[PDB]
């Protein structure tokens, strides 16, 4: 079973989170919890909200009053809407399902998490440079906003000696990050390293080929 | 709401350690005999993992080095034998009353012998130069502990307030770090100057190591 979020992306001071998670269709529902769970960044986890199989629901004091989580079993879908945003709700959105101990639950499946930041500034892509090359080959992936920027070589192929660095804030308040790899020297002439940069929030692709 | 109290909050142990840490919940999560307590691991990036549940029950699957005992309020998760892949945040869960709440986490480091980096220099790519602004990079590979310096001169000008620096998360199989630094000028400074060089202080290094270019 895959749990697999939507939604996250920059949302403006005051607006509204509308994020969904869809859960592989083969999979019954019935017998679990279904969970909000978030971590801003930096921080521990907090549990914000559940619905069960008849629809009851139960949230976190610490939101309850601007928070809804709702379930669409047609689709194998769930829910959270949060209005009147704020900076406490930029953080990872985790779904998880929860399996029954004696009545109560613990969060034994979770998704890979959606990123929500609050801001009222423009998404903007980055541009992808080359760092040219055991030796050490690159790429430099500048000036984007919000997060996340992945990186992959090769297409996934390669992921020894692979370190992609956490993003830096810029004075600009725009983010920057590299990713490098070292290989042997060798196999420089010979074998071809693109870097594969995703950055969803402004739908961009790029597959950057590093050569000597 | 039921709070938890993890200690330490971070931890350094060695490859093959015995490692325990604890969780005190702040008032008794035992309900009919037994306790609502479960514990989680969570890698940098990635979501977390369920490991233990009502207090000593290995998740199906997890690996038989992890354990966990406790009742009332005590708590504790025990690795009884350290590897390093379990660099992680590991937390606490309540599943006693609403609304559930976690501890704060406990991060588990992988204490290792010393390890200079190596040290490599790149200058801007030519196609960012072209777009008005130059990033040159300094690279330091595999090195431990994370504690580091870089110095950047510029025609043997030492350069400050102009440079941005990152480190990875300890590696999940050798346990080393390592940091990128970026300085960054606007393409007319960089072309005003030869010499860009970067000067790397560390535990494991005698003397400070130079990597340098002549633009162009």
């Amino acid at each position: 079973v895959q749990l697999v979020e939507s939604g996250g992306g920059l949302v403006q001071p005051g607006g509204s989170l509308r994020l969904s998670c869809a859960v592989s269709g083969y999979s019954i529902t019935s017998g679990y919890s279904w969970n909000w769970i978030r971590q801003a960044p930096g921080k521990g986890l907090e549990w914000v909200a559940s619905i069960t199989y008849d629809g009851s629901t139960n949230y976190n004091p610490s939101v309850k009053g601007r928070i809804t989580i709702s379930r669409d079993d047609s689709k194998n879908t769930f829910y959270l809407q949060m209005n009147s945003l704020r900076a406490e709700d930029t953080a990872v959105y985790y779904c998880a399902r929860g399996s029954h101990y004696f009545g109560h639950w613990h969060f034994a499946v979770w998704g890979q998490g959606t990123l929500v930041t609050v801001s009222s500034a423009s998404t903007k892509g980055p541009s992808v440079f080359p760092l040219a090359p055991t030796a050490a080959l690159g790429c430099l992936v500048k000036d984007y906003f919000p997060e996340p920027v992945t990186v992959s070589w090769n297409s996934g192929a390669l992921t020894s000696g692979v370190h992609t660095f956490p993003a830096v804030l810029q004075s600009s308040g725009l983010y920057s990050l590299s990713s490098v790899v070292t290989v042997p020297s060798s196999s420089l002439g010979t074998q071809t390293y693109i870097c594969n940069v995703n950055h969803k929030p402004s739908n961009t692709k790029v597959d950057k080929k590093v050569e000597p | 709401d039921i709070q938890l109290t993890q200690s330490p909050s971070s931890l350094s142990a060695s490859v093959g350690d015995r490692v325990t840490i604890t969780c005190r919940a702040s008032q008794s999560v035992d309900y009919d005999g037994d306790s609502y307590m479960n514990w989680y691991q969570q890698k940098p990036g990635k979501a977390p993992k369920l490991l233990i549940y009502a207090a000593s029950y290995l998740e199906s699957g997890v690996p038989s080095r992890f354990s966990g005992s406790g009742s009332g309020t005590d708590f504790t998760l025990t690795i009884s034998r350290l590897r390093p892949e379990d660099f992680a945040t590991y937390y606490c869960q309540q599943s006693h009353e609403d609304p559930y709440t976690f501890g704060q986490g406990t991060k588990v480091e992988i204490k290792r012998t010393v390890a200079a980096p190596s040290v490599f220099i790149f200058p801007p790519s030519d196609e960012q130069l072209k777009s008005g602004t130059a990033s040159v990079v300094c690279l330091l590979n595999n090195f431990y502990p994370r504690e580091a310096k870089v110095q950047w001169k510029v025609d043997n000008a030492p350069q400050s307030g102009n440079s941005q620096e990152s480190v990875t998360e300890q590696d999940s199989k050798d346990s080393t770090y390592s940091l990128s630094s970026t300085l960054t000028l606007s393409k007319a400074d960089y072309e005003k100057h030869k010499v860009y060089a970067c000067e790397v202080t560390h535990q494991g290094l005698s003397s400070p190591v130079t990597k340098s270019f002549n633009r162009g």
